[PDB]
């Protein structure tokens, strides 16, 4: 899969409460996390569809 | 608000929560009919809640109003974050009462060493999480522009200001951005960004409020 979704949950500089979607490799499956706002890595999607689509390997 | 203290029931009558299905950020009641926040707490569709303490339990003081309006600063940079500043025009004028009043805009820029108050109901924690139920509270005072720079190497302009502690320990978080940082008894400071939460060098950067106080009375007029 690609290298972005080994990466873990970046939840950036600002501080809104925003929840998106991130790759866990460790458990094999997408999660949410709090991202704030801004900056945002590639392991961040607005959907668990796209997120497993994306990182889900295969 | 990591570090901070459970502010008195509705002593913070101009905080608000703006809610797209969830608390997402905070925001000042400037007027009967404005709200004003931060660019990065935008979204096509936003509720504005006042006269909330407990966001998770329906008390009796609250009101909730749909945001007819939402206008962004013009030179908001979602990448450096200057200009991080938005209006909200609420669909309804809300009923001010001792729960839901309104915050006056700066007079002039308050200088480095002013003590002010900044609240909201972000992640408490440094490390970890923890959402909490009631309004949390933080007395901090504006840091020199020298000390800022030197925490963020050329990322600080002239519309941002730090406020919090060299030292960490206390400072503003995930789920408080937009909120208010209020200094003698006038908005001064927007929650914005900064790198983690209560991280020693690393105080949080806020909007300097007192650089556009006829952006914000020129958008009200014209809207
Ligand atoms: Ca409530």
């Amino acid at each position: 899969r690609p290298d972005f979704c080994l990466e873990p949950p970046y939840t950036g500089p600002c501080k809104a409460r925003i929840i998106r979607y991130f790759y866990n490799a460790k458990a094999g499956l997408c999660q949410t996390f709090v991202y704030g706002g801004c900056r945002a890595k590639r392991n961040n999607f607005k959907s668990a569809e796209d997120c497993m689509r994306t990182c889900g390997g295969a | 608000i990591v570090g901070g203290y459970t502010c008195q029931e509705n002593s913070v009558p101009y905080q608000v929560s703006l809610n797209s299905g969830y608390h997402f950020c905070g925001g000042s009641l400037i007027n009967d009919q404005w709200v004003v926040s931060a660019a990065h707490c935008y979204k096509s569709r936003i509720q504005v809640r006042l006269g909330e303490h407990n966001i998770n339990v329906l008390e009796g003081n609250e009101q909730f109003v749909n945001a007819a309006k939402i206008i962004k600063h013009p030179n908001f940079d979602r990448k450096t974050l200057n200009n991080d500043i938005m209006l909200i025009k609420l669909s309804s004028p809300v009923k001010l009462n001792a729960r839901v009043a309104t915050v006056a805009l700066p007079s002039s820029c308050a200088p480095a060493g002013t003590q002010c108050l900044i609240s909201g109901w972000g992640n408490t924690l440094s490390s970890g999480v923890n959402e909490p139920d009631l309004l949390q509270c933080l007395d901090a005072p504006l840091l020199p522009q020298a000390d800022c720079e030197a925490s963020y190497p050329g990322k600080i302009t002239d519309n941002m200001v730090c406020v919090g502690f060299l030292e960490g320990g206390k400072d503003s978080c995930q789920g408080d951005a937009g909120g208010p940082v209020v200094c003698n008894g006038e908005l001064q400071g927007i929650v914005s960004w900064g790198y983690g939460c209560a991280l020693p060098d690393n105080p949080g950067v806020y909007t300097k409020v007192c650089n556009y106080v006829d952006w914000i009375q020129d958008t009200i007029a014209a809207n």
